[PDB]
């Protein structure tokens, strides 16, 4: 706004009108930029996704190692997730 | 008068000195520069509401009558007109595409947003700089430019949205019930608030005191504050929905108009409605109470004005026709019917005499000579404001906003002892006599 | 209490009102010696009260050698006729702010009731009014001192040099 | 059909020169201004947050200091900067506040030093003179008071003597001095105080309550003849010159190291006292102290009325030193630092604004009164806003978020658990007398101004 001086600052630590932190440090544009994607609700449209992988995975942790369920449902997992190629290795 | 020789040589100080800050009030009654604009009928013959814009624009200052605008813009939906709360920059909202931060009286343009997303609602945040639409699901927050600056994840719809302006506090309520205040100075959500009534029909603030009022289906226009999860004082303002509702400058007054044909004029210090005009031909969508006083009316394709409504006497009941001439009835102020129309907001011009008509085709100015305040507090908002003036009139309010904790229902009462802790001072004789209860 | 002060120039003399002193416990602070580079501050201690402007050039050469004697002119003598009020000698005397230690008893033998002085106090307003310059005589000085010292400082020099044109 | 509309003319309210100011029409109609009490309260709010950011006591000390330690700090009431300290080496200094450096070094006395005083004298065969001299007094261990000439710079009307005009032997040890300000007058504190001539090398009357050590004095500055003295069997007995007798007495319950009168109201002094307290009275009725100040936790050595007469500045044998004023009972200001220990002597400014302070640990520490007032003067413009700060924190001053913040300071870690002692303590005999309270039926409640006097004469 103003580079507002050294006794307008103290009371002044917090505010902030470009960077907030529900804003979440601008990754959403910053990776928009990067990719030149073209409308904006394309990011969370798949970073629905991306967390729905997450959740999935973090459920399937909580499950008992030696599971033939869990062994088996991760790696039917990974293999259609390398299918269409979003993670590199499969290992 | 209690006995007390050092307090009263300094509280009747304190009552003389009162005294002479309210008369000196006045003396500045006279320094007041310009006054404001009035129609007369001047005859018994000529009414005051059969003028119509063609003889306005004629009769009126050159400035002015270049001051009313035609903006039309036909192509993209039904448009909503907010101006910012000094009088110099409109923003207009497509329902369909457009935003744009126009400034006004000269021809310069700011930011023009094409928005494939539907957009209901925009107001200026803070300055003329930074506003915030209201998209088809995310309240966005722009820039002068069009930038945008936030994606807000939060207020998830966002129907109707208002600001605030000595608090930093963007407000929102959607068709969602929730009600969800957004301090935009640190980004911090400060309060999200359960309505419990449904969707969010009107909602309109109040200037005096930072509360606000919704509007729900019910009928049941609600006061609400950060503070409090529970409205403050419910009101059933009118049977059915609420098109819309507006608040008086000073606080006192209020008016709604709920979709069963009605429209109330409430008294918000006393929560007692004045008087009820009931079957108006065609359900007011949108209302707004001038700086002088002055009531506004939409029927749809109508604009209908009122002066001496908001006062007390059964004789200020406004109503469509006087038979006989009868004085006691109050005419219509100031009529306009649009051709083909519907409008959907209506604003004021806040330091000039004109209100900002938004319809489906584009945007008028009505030009209105009895509507706004003609002098105005240039420490408070300026019309006439260069860069170097606002952007330390920018910090300057930073430093000076309130807490939302604040938003109370009386202003005054910020100041005040608790009503549970005793009206007297304690001794530590009186202290001491409590143990002797105990 | 440092009331009137006089700072001399190429064009005359002034006499200065100091309106408000400036707290002399206080003077080697950044607050007080930061003001002094400041015209908004420096204006409340100081109103011009006269401005004699020298004859000619020629009497400011016999005036501007006077002072490097320590000696009090003719000019500098009739300025603190008018500018003073009379006060006593003894008691409450009036005191006038001399840049120079070594003027100050040449006012006294002239007028008895005048208590000069150069403290670090005092030298500090007579310092603060070089800086702010012409806008403190509000115009009275016509010409600039931007002349004058030029051909004040060379003929100061050619009078102490001593060589004639022959 | 007349038809009038808000015009602005836009030629009053935009100005037509470049370089003239914009004019700023106004209309104090309250509609327009709707948060009269909440902005008030948040300017008040950032006023007391500014004032805890701008809380920048110290400005310095005076010169390299001493050797053995400040015990002795007298003050020209007339020369705005200039005060004398005398070490317990023996050696006494006359500063220049302005130029923060020495005038004159002087090995005064063997012994300590007991007490500074400075008067120009008025001899009986010449003047000393006020303007091109000033003149230190001191008061020894070794049974010596030593009259000081100083050479000094202020003004340059002139251009010998330089110290020890005549020195006035004594038979016991000398505790303290004060001068008087009406002809050449000063008594001694010792085993007996007895006033002075300047002009003769014995002592003019020898007075005495009783026959008891005396430690400290000092004149009144109004009402010239009444002068005070303390005692180390803890009393305070007043003198009256013009009756060359003593007046009254009064008996505390511990001794008193120091006293000051109010320069402004001049029957009024406070007094400071080796229980961690000090009491403030009335010359006319020592049976009621008008005030304590119960804020220290240990004995004050020195207290100094401010020449404004609102507020009394004192130092204590605790590492600190407290700021309150007459009303409130209660110190609204500590001042330490970690370099000064045990400060043994204390005094206020006389242009009411500087507090100086004398240490143990050798150095002259001089601070502010306020942490806020500056040595700048200050245009128009910020000199209002700046009354209207510290008037519009006054009648805010009892919001609890306010209170919080205005008024807690970082005192040092060995001060704090003190308080929290004594905090035990006072609950554990309110404790001790509630009980009591409800078995004997009508105990009278002596109240706290009147419980640290035992009885008077």
């Amino acid at each position: 706004v103003r580079k507002l001086k050294h006794h307008e600052q103290k009371l002044l630590k917090k505010v902030d009108f470009l960077e907030w932190k529900q804003d979440q440090g601008h990754r959403d544009t910053q990776v928009m930029r990067t990719y030149h994607i073209q409308n904006r609700e394309d990011y969370h449209k798949y970073n629905r996704i991306c967390g729905d992988i997450r959740r999935l995975a973090n459920k399937l942790s909580l499950l008992p190692p030696t599971d033939p369920f869990r062994r088996k449902h991760e790696q039917l997992l990974l293999d259609k997730l390398y299918a269409m190629g979003v993670l590199t290795t499969k290992s | 008068q209690t006995k007390d020789k050092k307090l009263r040589a300094g509280l009747k100080k304190i009552d003389e000195q009162y005294k002479k800050a309210v008369s000196s009030a006045a003396a500045t009654d006279y320094l007041l520069p310009e006054s404001n604009g009035y129609l007369e009928p001047e005859n018994e013959l000529e009414k005051t509401f059969k003028v119509q814009q063609s003889e306005i624009k004629s009769s009126v200052d050159v400035s002015t009558a270049n001051k009313a605008l035609d903006l039309s813009l036909k192509e993209f939906g039904p448009y909503h007109i907010k101006y910012a709360k000094n009088g110099t920059h409109l923003l207009i909202t497509g329902r369909k595409g457009h935003v744009a931060s126009m400034d006004w009286r000269k021809g310069q343009l700011r930011a023009e947003l094409f928005l494939n997303e539907t957009c209901h609602s925009a107001t200026y945040l803070q300055n003329e700089q930074y506003f915030a639409v209201a998209q088809k699901k995310y309240t966005f927050i722009y820039d002068h430019e069009g930038t945008e600056l936030h994606r807000l994840k939060q207020h998830i719809e966002a129907r109707h949205l208002d600001f605030l302006p000595y608090h930093y506090l963007l407000v929102t309520a959607g068709e969602t019930g929730w009600l969800k205040y957004h301090d935009v100075s640190t980004g911090q959500l400060v309060s999200e608030l359960r309505t419990k009534a449904g969707p969010t029909m009107a909602m309109a603030q109040n200037p005096w005191n930072a509360v606000m009022h919704l509007g729900h289906s019910n009928g049941t226009v609600s006061l609400w504050s950060p503070s409090m999860p529970e409205p403050l004082v419910k009101l059933l303002s009118a049977r059915g929905p609420v098109n819309s509702i507006a608040i008086d400058r000073s606080g006192y007054y209020m008016a709604t108009t709920g979709a069963d044909r009605s429209m109330k004029i409430w008294d918000i210090r006393n929560f007692k409605q004045l008087h009820s005009v009931e079957s108006l031909p065609t359900p007011g969508t949108n209302v707004s109470i001038s700086d002088t006083g002055l009531l506004a009316l939409s029927r749809g394709p109508h604009v209908t004005l009122w002066k001496d409504a908001l006062k007390l006497s059964g004789d200020s009941k406004p109503c469509f026709g006087s038979m006989g001439g009868n004085p006691h009835r109050n005419t219509p102020y100031m009529s306009h019917l649009f051709a083909g129309n519907k409008v959907e907001n209506l604003g004021f011009v806040p330091f000039e005499d004109l209100l900002g008509v938004g319809h489906q085709t584009g945007i008028t100015n009505l030009i209105v000579p009895g509507a706004g305040e003609a002098n105005y507090d240039a420490l408070e908002l300026n019309p006439f404001e260069t860069k170097k003036q606002r952007q330390e009139q920018e910090v300057r309010t930073l430093l000076n906003k309130l807490p939302a904790d604040t938003i109370t229902l009386d202003p005054n009462s910020i100041g005040s002892v608790d009503k549970r802790s005793s009206t007297i001072r304690l001794n530590a004789k009186d202290l001491a006599q409590t143990t002797m209860d105990a | 209490p440092i009331e009137y002060l006089l700072f001399e120039e190429p064009t005359g003399y002034a006499v200065f009102k100091v309106k408000l002193q400036q707290d002399d416990i206080g003077s080697r602070l950044k607050e007080v010696q930061e003001q002094i580079n400041d015209f908004g501050a420096f204006t409340k201690l100081i109103e011009l009260v006269s401005f004699a402007p020298f004859k000619g050039a020629a009497e400011a050469l016999e005036n501007a050698n006077d002072i490097s004697e320590g000696l009090v002119s003719e000019s500098l003598k009739a300025i603190l006729d008018l500018n003073l009020p009379k006060a006593s000698s003894k008691k409450k005397n009036i005191t006038l702010a001399i840049s120079d230690k070594n003027l100050g008893p040449s006012i006294k033998e002239e007028f008895p009731y005048v208590d000069c002085i150069s403290n670090e106090l005092a030298q500090d307003l007579i310092r603060g009014v070089r800086l702010h310059g012409e806008k403190l005589f509000k115009g009275l000085q016509s010409g600039d001192l931007e002349r004058a010292q030029l051909g004040l400082g060379h003929a100061y020099s050619r009078a102490k040099v001593k060589f004639s044109v022959q | 059909m007349k038809i009038k509309t808000i015009k602005r003319s836009a030629d009053d309210y935009v100005p037509v020169k470049s370089t003239q100011e914009s004019q700023m029409p106004r209309n104090l109609n309250p509609e327009l201004h709707p948060f009269e009490r909440a902005r008030e309260y948040t300017k008040a709010l950032n006023a007391t947050k500014l004032e805890r950011m701008f809380a920048k006591p110290f400005v310095g000390q005076l010169g390299y200091g001493h050797r053995d330690g400040v015990y002795a700090i007298a003050k020209n009431y007339g020369s705005l900067n200039k005060l004398a300290t005398g070490s317990a080496d023996g050696v006494i200094k006359y500063w220049n506040m302005s130029t923060r450096e020495e005038f004159v070094s002087f090995k005064a006395h063997y012994g300590l030093v007991t007490g500074l005083c400075v008067t120009q004298p008025r001899f009986h065969d010449k003047k000393p003179d006020l303007k091109s001299q000033n003149f230190m007094l001191s008061c020894s261990d070794d049974k010596t008071v030593k009259l000081w000439s100083i050479n000094v710079d202020d003004y340059s009307n002139k251009n010998n003597e330089e110290g020890l005009i005549r020195t006035f032997d004594g038979e016991s040890a000398f505790q303290g001095i004060d001068s008087h300000r009406e002809n050449s007058t000063f008594a001694t504190g010792g085993a007996k105080i007895h006033l002075w001539d300047v002009n003769r090398l014995k002592p003019v009357s020898d007075l005495s309550w009783g026959a008891d050590n005396i430690t400290s004095l000092k004149f009144n500055q109004n009402e010239t003849d009444i002068l005070a003295s303390t005692g180390s069997d803890n009393s305070i007995v007043l003198y009256d010159l013009r009756t060359n007798s003593p007046t009254q007495k009064i008996v505390q319950t511990m001794r008193t190291n120091a006293i000051c009168w109010n320069p402004m109201e001049a029957f009024n002094f406070v007094t400071a006292n080796e229980d961690h307290n000090a009491y403030y009275y009335d010359m006319r009725n020592l049976s009621r102290s008008l005030n304590v100040f119960k804020d220290h936790v240990s004995a004050v050595m020195d207290v100094d009325f401010s020449p404004t007469g609102d507020e009394i500045v004192t130092g204590s044998y605790d590492k600190s030193i407290r700021i309150y004023k007459t009303n409130h009972g209660h110190s609204r200001e500590i001042y330490h630092t970690k370099r000064m220990q045990h400060v043994f002597q204390v005094k206020y400014s006389m242009d009411s604004k500087y507090i100086i302070s004398g240490s143990d640990d050798g150095n002259v520490r001089l601070w502010r009164s306020k942490a806020w007032e500056r040595s700048n003067v200050k245009t128009t413009r910020e000199k209002n806003k700046l009354e209207y700060d510290e008037k519009l924190k006054e009648r805010f001053r009892h919001m609890p978020e306010i209170k919080r913040i205005s008024r807690h300071r970082h005192v040092p870690q060995v001060i704090k658990k003190a308080q929290e002692i004594k905090n035990i303590e006072l609950s554990s005999i309110k404790r001790r007398e509630a009980n009591e309270r409800r078995t004997r039926k009508d105990m009278p409640y002596i109240s706290e101004r009147k419980k640290q006097i035992v009885g008077t004469v």
